[PDB]
């Protein structure tokens, strides 16, 4: 079915190749698009402005039990700017840095009476 | 009235001697490019008998991501050590030319806990040895 | 040789009179940077037993 | 040069001892060598020192 | 009766034999399948990913008062993956490392107006 | 302009060193294999006159169960002593070649509380002795 | 009945000295104007055998702006060097005329943490050293 | 059966000696006069053997206003010197009569946080030497 | 097997001596009469190659009102002064007899804070000396 | 490639050897017997040049009410001082034979806070010494 | 060999002691000895040490 009028592109991390400086590994990234999902923001806090300021957002996500969304892990990210096609950009760019979100929590699903699942609700965070 | 010699101000010299290398403050704003020195006083002791002055210096590094984070501290790092070696002249904010006696590295760069989660933090601790100047 | 090998003599004993003994001694310092060694050695022609602890 | 501890190679000698150590075993050694014996561990700071006087 | 569409296997634990290393004695491991249960999300925090990143997920279970179910005791798991038959699955294997949880909290169960006992509900959790 | 010498990096050449035993980083992802070594730097000082430096590095073990960690912590000490002892050559992620001066146990591994309830973390803490390279 | 005898009173030696050059007191208003010192003792012992006495003041100051406390700390501080030098007389509030034996910098002016975001709070600490007079 | 010497009471002492210049007690009730010292102890120790007892003794000043409060710890202190110096006698509540061997000032009063945002509690820290006396 | 020596039980020493005088026990239930004394231990070390053992022995008081506790902490620092003094002999509740080496007083009773806003809790600390008799 | 010695697992050695007396375990799970000691490393030193090994050992033992928590605590040290005093071999679970070089007690057992209500728990603390034997 | 504190199976001998303790009482040793006493405890930090000059 549909929950919203708003369109999100989830996207994926899966780590490869060999290790660098201090073993790290690169990160290799997959994007999926999932449109028609409803998103508004939870809460907002700011730590005190004494010699560095920071500031953080919580963002609530309700989506249609699909196979890209129940397949989403804690790590991920969500592009999130309202436009119809949010997937074809950038996350290199400053405005995917500033329009990229990072998943809070395991993925929170909801079942109904006849045991099948009905909507996924996912935390999002993002600081600045 | 007040006296007439003061040590010249620890937080600008280090400000303006970093600032070449690399953005440095005071303070930091909300948003600003990662490459970050700051800089802060924790302690220090003042003679008016013997001309001496000891203070201690305290440099915040901020980047994004680990590796970023590292190489900072380690630009900033030999900044301080050629500072503490060639003993250069360094022109303040208000113009007047400072020098140091000595130098010496308490804290050798290391990882701190910070609220953002991108952003590593890494602190280095330092202390100088300066004098009285005329005050202009 | 007259040294034994470990575990194999009895207990030894240390003589009513005794004399000078000479010995040699080479005191080796080994230090390697960037994967190469550095070795200083010191040698000594002759050396006697001088005090104990 | 008549004698020096260190090979033409710039590397030590190995014919210098004249006991070694095996899989634990103290066996003495059967290729040729001048014949010299180690000392073993030194206590921490405590090793080989000189005090002229 | 039936209070859900969901089927849910309740493994025991008990364990036997000679000590081993550290006086840790092995652990024998016993399923019971009871279907018919509803199984949802409570609640699932983070702790910031600083250095090591680690996720918690709180579920609630409402079973009919069975034998088995009034049996259970903290420190058991059940395991729960969607599926008809989750008994017959390898504890041992990753997939079950990944669907098995941790009974937190005692057993609470419900009574009513008659003496009798009406359903159970218990507390699960599971972590990354 | 920076200085012409500094020591090697500690946690590369901690990394580089035990990641052919076990699998090592400075930080761990949410999920990875449970055998895993974590590396620290809590203090060090630095002397450009003596070419003296004497970092002090920490290492966590994480694996499943008391008697993986125990397991794991054990083979982590003995590749540390195995170094300690042969002074052997390692070489970094950048190529270069680096070595020790000394080593000292300082903690040798114990329990040590964490979140999850099924990975058991071990500590262990160390104390290494660097010298100054020239900076390529 | 009361001992003859009493030392003068620190606080009030520091305000009425600190006073012609800058607004201070013991305890700040909610409101007032931004250069401010506040005066606290922490520490003291006092001889009466000897006349002897040690006690301790610590300065606290409140500006809008780090650039305006910075300042305010150091005109504070060279303030302090001056009384610490030329050993001034300074009438009280009670008009009794009282004097130092000695004086000494614990810790020169550094930057502490404050509720306010807009005011920044430099401490200073200082201690001096003090005689038994006659009580009127 | 109970040995048959012991030290005086150390409150009953300072209760009893800065009655007659202040109210003084134990123990504040929730309403009273604000001139008000507070006795307490917080160590010490006992020597049978030799006779030797060395109590350390606190006394706290509320009152109303910064100003009430230190003329009362100044008037308190003035007190505790006049009993340090004079050796005077001092009778209990049950009538024995008591002494000192010495007295010395660890903590010349400086000021406390107090929950009341009215009243300003000064404290001060004091150190005593009595002997044993034999039991009635 | 077991070894064959042990020194006396501390607590059951302590309370086995106290209880003629006053109610004592190592725990005190919900209810019970206000005159008590409860013991702990709190450190100590056990020699077997001398025969030597130093446990550090607590006592505290509850009794309703300063007054009364008061009273009773004088009267359980007289006992333990003459048990200390005179060395005397103590029946366990196991029957056995055991004595003491030597005694001496660290805290001299203070007071301590308490939920209760009725009974009032006067703390004292106490050394033992102890030596090994044979387990029967 | 490891090292060739390691000390032998001092946890294992210690359940190991309490074992034969009484249920032991390093984990103790939600539900077992009462009797139970708990063994766990704080802190240690490793040298390999000289072959000496310092561990710490803490022993917990749990038991329901105080007096049989305190009987096996007196059991438990009684044990100790038998394994200190007659220097026995223990059997590992891995078969190998390990000993001690010495041992000393440095905290005798004590009560301790814990949040089941029925079982008191009581802790004493213990050093060891050890050597290195061939890895096999 | 003529003497030896070490037995032939390579144990201590056991007739070496004047003085047995046996459940804390102090009787004389009835089997045949060479007779020797051994003394107690030893203070921590102080024990058998020698200091050649």
């Amino acid at each position: 079915e549909e929950f919203g009028g708003q369109v999100v592109a989830l996207v994926s991390v899966a780590e490869t190749g060999v290790p660098g400086w201090g073993g790290l590994k690169a990160k290799a990234r997959t994007t999926t698009r999932q449109p028609g999902v409803h998103f508004r923001p939870a809460s907002s806090t700011e730590t005190p402005d004494g010699q560095t300021n920071v500031a953080t957002e919580v963002w609530k996500l309700t989506a249609p039990p699909t196979a890209a969304v129940l397949a989403a892990k804690p790590g991920g990210e969500l592009v999130y700017d309202g436009t119809e096609h949010p997937e074809s950009l950038d996350l290199d760019s400053a405005a995917g840095r500033a329009a990229t979100f990072r998943v809070d929590g395991p993925i929170m699903p909801k079942y109904d009476l006849a045991g099948q699942v009905h909507h996924v609700t996912i935390m999002c965070k993002r600081q600045a | 009235d007040l006296h007439d010699q003061d040590a010249p101000d620890e937080e600008d010299f280090v400000v303006c001697w970093m600032q070449p290398v690399m953005r440095t403050a005071v303070e930091r704003d909300i948003d600003a490019e990662l490459p970050f020195c700051e800089v802060t006083r924790i302690d220090g002791a003042d003679d008016p008998e013997a001309g001496t002055d000891d203070p201690v210096i305290q440099l915040d590094f901020y980047a994004l991501g680990a590796e970023a984070a590292k190489a900072a501290a380690k630009q900033g790092h030999r900044r301080m050590l050629f500072l503490f070696r060639n003993f250069p002249t360094v022109t303040l904010s208000d113009g007047t030319l400072a020098d140091l006696d000595f130098g010496e590295t308490l804290i050798k760069p290391s990882r701190m806990a910070f609220e953002h989660d991108q952003i590593v933090r890494y602190t280095a601790r330092y202390q100088l040895g300066t004098s009285y100047v005329a005050v202009p | 040789p007259l040294v034994e090998l470990p575990g194999e003599a009895d207990g030894f004993s240390q003589p009513v009179d005794a004399e000078k003994i000479g010995r040699q001694f080479l005191l080796y310092g080994i230090r390697k940077k960037e994967g190469r060694y550095l070795y200083e050695v010191d040698a000594y022609d002759l050396a006697y037993l001088n005090n104990k602890g | 040069v008549r004698w020096s501890p260190l090979a033409q190679d710039g590397q030590l000698r190995d014919d210098l001892f004249a006991h070694r150590l095996e899989n634990g075993v103290w066996v003495e050694n059967t290729n040729p060598n001048e014949g010299w014996y180690l000392a073993g561990a030194f206590g921490e700071g405590n090793g080989p020192s000189s005090r002229p006087s």
